[PDB]
């Protein structure tokens, strides 16, 4: 929910700075991810409703323990909001940060085998929307510079056309291109068209109203931060800054 | 033992899974609604001698004032729709539209995107097989009507059988000749011109006797949830503009000569429930898509 | 059928006269027109525009004529004075009048 | 302006296109040469736009 | 063997009177005014009072209804009913006065013209399938071309498809799998349905000896006309006008619907400038329908 | 003998008698006129937010005003030159447009219709006789550029003579080799690359020796008298355009590449000197055809 | 048997799909604008005592104002001009130009950006394929005028197939000595110099005799949608001056003459459409560049 409603390049790399990869692990069995199963819609129809279960979604699935599976549980976090099922991670590893396991060699995760075409099949890339195709584009990118395989990002963007033109546009070693970018990556948000508390037909659509709606209650709630109204009551470290810039960069 | 199949029902291909929640939904009733107005502006245009009717019209769904310098497309609705309708179509299309522009779209009328408040009668004829013993020959041909042409050359008469899904309401049969159809398992009747049918309830026999050939006309009523604003007729002519325009040349698809016919053969597929869903959401797309196309042609 | 001395008004305003087609100008293109004394020697029809008119009809005979001239021309541009017809019924045998 | 189809904004700042006319004008006088048509007039009174 | 639509062959002339602005003017004056004499009807019948229909018919027709007399619609009506007439053959006599048309066009004003706008006709144009020998070829059908065929010979034979160059798109299905493809291409698998843009040029279809097969054909075609154009008002006018024999005239050809009449004029030599007129009589049926319906007489 | 002549120089087919009065001349000057205005005013209107200049431009050049529902072709302008620029092309063109037309349209601006002002310079090479002994072999290419290529098989060597008419000023022959060329009844000069020739002067002869082939590459230049306002960039594409648009498909007529090869032929008929000054006048036409498409395109 | 095809039209390159949105359009035509006007700034003040014009549009186009000891390079416009182009040119190039940066440039002058309002003509010659018999010969030579030398060793005449795509509109064959052309199934005509050919019309056959080569010379009409703004001159000479100054050099690319080349080749790929649109705004940027690269040299 927190890291669907970031709507800036800035907003989302800050908040993988300060989430440990424990968010996105899930701890929950969940069922297997790619299966042809038959759910309840009932506001629409009598008769069950087909359809077929995916990685990108707002519930756990069971993921493999390999470097690989590791690296889609945290693109589904960015996209879809819950993580996979990853049995006995090492403590030195949960508590690292996403943004290091993406961008360090300080962890002991070896990435420069892995394909990007794969992982795009994998976490079905057919069916995501835009803001979400964004999203894993800035993990793919992080991934190629830690590892140097900025050439396997370039041939991975030129063989998929509309990848290649939304492609976000910054220099994962450089917060002055950080700063420029003009992007919008939220998944949830205040909605300007009227929103109801019906239900939707996919899996994937019925998960993310469910965060559509909890984060206009979240919006309502008083853990929401107003700036406008409290800003001398915030922390220094979180206060808005036009100087604020990542660890390194 | 031949097997003779409906030629549009064969390969459905998978549709696109985008732009289906409410807030897209909420997108193209805008911009049906919007291109209603359009088109209506053009009369109301005549009533007077001035532009205004069009040039208010136009701004509300162009986000910009018409300009006598260039040829009026339609501003970032235009786009917006013409890309939305590729992604219906098959899933390898991309999703180009953000979801910012569309929620941003969706604010210009209010109306509420419920697609299930209503319903269509869709006539297409879905034959999912016919089985024919060694000496018969059985000939499918058409869609809206179904030509059945059957002939016996062997020395006794024949039994056919006749599945026509599990998903069209009524089927009525009409014969060149009388003939007998009976449902499995239960006595042949005699000889009538007409039969009426619920798929639901089994498999057809049809008693070919050894002669002239028997031809029988099939026609199908089924029926499909969609919005209160369908206009099937609004709906068949857009189809057949962004066919013309292009907008379905995707690879590893399959081409259907009207909107009854897509629509049938993505529900006798597998899990045919969940496309019709989308395909619905198309024709309202569609529909706008007609509207606004004709008021400004490119 | 009115009977009007040099009746202004025409059934319809005649796309040929003569079987000669009659020249058609908007007025957004009479107003920028400079030899408007040579168009005038064979008349126009002025359309895209709203002409208001008023008129008198007067029961006795006279001179069916117009308040004031029709041109009227500036650096500008060309435009036409207010129209308003003193409109006579006629007598067909009044040779004054004919003459006039 | 009292056009119908002109619907242009004309800056009053600046050296006034009319001014120019005068001048233009008297040039022509000296010359013999026609004065400005209605079509030059329209286009040089129309030169200082918002 | 060469096998052809019915509907394409020898299209008639069209007539070539009442075709300038001032006549155009006045078709697209009597749609308007025509259609606004329908909507009053339904107003009237439905409240008690019949003033709107009153008013309606007094701006089409020049005269007050009245109980006694029967309501023929006025001059409006008969001026329609002839120009219909002179479009569709040049032989029919163009009799109305042009003082006349211009002074009906004059009762509104309309902003557009007649290429303001496009629709789609879905006649399928089939000019010629060429068929070897022991091959029997025979088309039935307009709106869906039904091209059945089968061969004797002991080969497979090649049938040539030619759709013309002026459709857009054409959608073919068949019976079973069949084999197409462009001239000197290789062929590809079977499938049961193809789509086609008729300038790729002449279609081979290959046929398997054993049994027949049916090709079932549908094209879209669009031709521009005006922005008020209704093609379900223009098909009720063709046919009420055809029932009223307005288009009874020696040495003309008649067609099953105005689908095929334009498609036909199309299809021909000079079919650019024929068509344009045709446009203009689709106008003038779409007017004659509303009016009829509201007067039947 | 041999006789090779080049292409466009054959039977150039005879021009139009219609539309060469001093009115007519007038409304073609001032059509290229107002035809220039539609492209600066389209211009103007785009660095302004305002199409105030256009609409003031279409409606001086079509005596209509714009409007948003029409097709803005152009009007009665448009289509007066549509139709001079067909009967300028061939004697067999209808020449429909009325004369009162004429002169009603040339009225819309002062312009003069004078034609022989100033001056142009056409570069096609008029080769329009190479006789050439029986063993040899000799052929023609390219017009703005035309490359003779000779080839002799004899024994001895082969004298060819090249005739390039009385009408070309000058023309600059090159060869791949150094080979020897002079006048009738005139001594051989030694080899050397590049020749200036005036084609008056009379016909050349040209050694050509037993042995690798000789290419001569000729360039030539004719001076016609042309409007002031004469653009050459802009009647090659006005050329293009035209034949493109179809208003030279006309019978029994000749077509050509570029307005220069079609100026040049006609110039070389027996009837050169009036036919010439009717095809500047198309030339003129055509260059008011180019402006005003490309800014109303159809 | 023997297949020819013209060089420039063998594998065309992808082009770039980054700067193609309505702000990029923008910023390109801004920088036309502002480029023509430092042309016209710079000769102004040399024809003047003063300095102040060319200060005030330097200023403008570079956003820092002129000084002595220093390179007047352009500013920042002139790096995201030469970036923009290097994109455009394919796919390989990386896009490094921020979209803030486009957008704030695309604010100092007002224009629509439109890139359809107009056409161009271009004069590159597609011969797709040119099919000969076995004892035949045939050559192609050129892209603006295609010289076809063909010869029959060959005992009997033989039928040489022409095939000329169906993107060009008009193309015309001038032939060295007079040759017969007809289309498939169609009676050939009596030996002409010369045929105006619409491509659309079909393959054409060309009969060859046994006594001398015959050389056929091309020259084809192509019209391409591009803003009013488009100057072939300029354009031509923008490509000349990339090309020279290593905007082009990358990998995995080919490289063309001229720019029609370019846009002829690139329309008759699969996707020809979509590259034209792009390399149309390649066009103006190309035609900026040489604006501001020649008052500003570096």
């Amino acid at each position: 929910m927190d890291v669907l409603s970031k709507g800036s390049l800035k907003e989302l790399l800050a908040h993988l700075e300060k989430t440990p990869l424990e968010e996105a692990i899930s701890y929950r069995i969940g069922t297997v991810p790619y299966q042809n199963v038959l759910i309840s819609r009932n506001e629409y129809y009598n008769q069950l409703y087909p359809d077929t279960t995916s990685l990108i979604d707002g519930v756990s699935r069971e993921g493999q323990r390999n470097v690989n599976g590791l690296i889609m549980s945290i693109i589904s976090y960015v996209v879809s909001g819950s993580g996979h099922y990853i049995p006995n991670i090492g403590f030195m590893l949960l508590r690292r940060s996403i943004l290091d396991i993406l961008t360090k060699h300080d962890t002991g995760l070896v990435t420069n085998n892995l394909n990007y075409g794969i992982i795009a099949r994998n976490l079905t890339v057919s069916k995501m929307n835009c803001e979400q195709r964004k999203r894993m584009l800035i993990c793919f990118k992080l991934l190629a510079y830690k590892d140097g395989n900025q050439n396997d990002y370039e041939i991975y963007l030129n063989q998929n056309i509309p990848l290649k033109q939304i492609a976000p546009n910054f220099i994962p070693g450089d917060m002055r291109t950080v700063i420029h970018n003009q992007d919008q990556l939220a998944i949830v948000g205040i909605p300007a068209y009227r929103l109801t508390q019906s239900t939707e037909l996919s899996i994937r659509d019925d998960n993310a109203k469910s965060y559509k709606l909890g984060y206009v209650d979240w919006y309502n709630s008083n853990s929401f931060l107003r700036e406008r109204s409290e800003f001398n009551l915030i922390r220094l470290k979180d206060r808005d800054t036009k100087y604020g810039k990542l660890n390194g960069w | 033992a031949n097997r003779a199949t409906s030629a549009f029902l064969d390969n459905p291909h998978p549709v696109g899974v985008n732009y289906v929640d409410e807030g897209s939904r909420q997108f193209v009733a805008v911009a049906e609604l919007l291109a209603s107005k359009l088109i209506d502006s053009s009369r109301e245009s005549d009533e007077s001698n001035s532009d205004v009717p069009f040039v208010q019209a136009y701004s509300k769904f162009a986000d910009d004032n018409p300009r006598h310098l260039r040829v009026k497309t339609g501003g970032k609705m235009a786009n917006a729709l013409t890309n939305v309708i590729r992604s219906y179509y098959s899933i390898n299309a991309p999703a180009i539209v953000p979801q910012v522009e569309i929620d941003r779209l969706a604010s210009k009328a209010t109306v509420s995107g419920d697609m299930y408040n209503s319903y269509a009668i869709f006539n297409s004829v879905p034959i999912v097989e016919v089985l024919s013993p060694a000496r018969t020959t059985v000939s499918i041909v058409g869609s809206d009507r179904a030509d059945v042409t059957m002939l016996n050359t062997g020395a006794g008469a024949a039994n056919i059988t006749f599945n026509f899904g599990q998903i069209a309401e009524t089927v009525i049969l009409k014969g060149s000749v009388p003939f007998q159809l009976a449902r499995l398992n239960q006595p042949m009747p005699a000889a009538r011109f007409t039969y009426k049918l619920r798929p639901l309830d089994g498999p057809f026999i049809v008693v070919l006797p050894v002669g002239n050939p028997l031809v029988i006309s099939a026609t199908a009523a089924t029926r499909i949830q969609v919005p209160l604003a369908f206009n099937k007729a609004l709906v068949e002519s857009g189809f057949q503009t962004a066919m013309n325009d292009g907008l379905f040349d995707i690879q590893n698809v399959n081409y259907y000569s009207s909107f009854d016919e897509f629509i049938i053969s993505q529900y006798h597929a597998q899990d045919g429930i969940n496309r019709v869903s989308t395909c619905v959401i198309l024709g309202l797309a569609l529909q706008a898509y007609d509207q606004m196309r004709r008021a400004l042609p490119v | 059928r009115f009977g009007f001395r040099d009746s202004p008004f025409c059934t319809s305003l005649p796309r040929t006269i003569m079987g000669n087609d009659v020249r058609r100008i908007s007025y957004n293109v009479f107003s920028m027109m400079e030899d408007i004394d040579d168009v005038i020697s064979e008349g126009f029809i002025l359309y895209d525009a709203y002409f208001n008119f008023s008129y008198d009809i007067m029961t006795t005979d006279g001179v069916t004529r117009l308040k004031e001239d029709i041109l009227i021309v500036t650096d500008t541009g060309n435009d036409i004075k207010p129209i308003h017809f003193y409109i006579y019924f006629e007598n067909r045998n009044d040779k004054k009048l004919r003459y006039e | 302006d009292t056009s119908f189809i002109d619907t242009r904004k004309y800056c009053t700042d600046g050296l006034s296109p009319r001014e120019i006319q005068k001048a233009l004008n008297r040039q022509r006088a000296y010359y013999d040469r026609p004065e400005l048509t209605i079509s030059e007039n329209k286009t040089l009174l129309s030169q200082s736009i918002i």
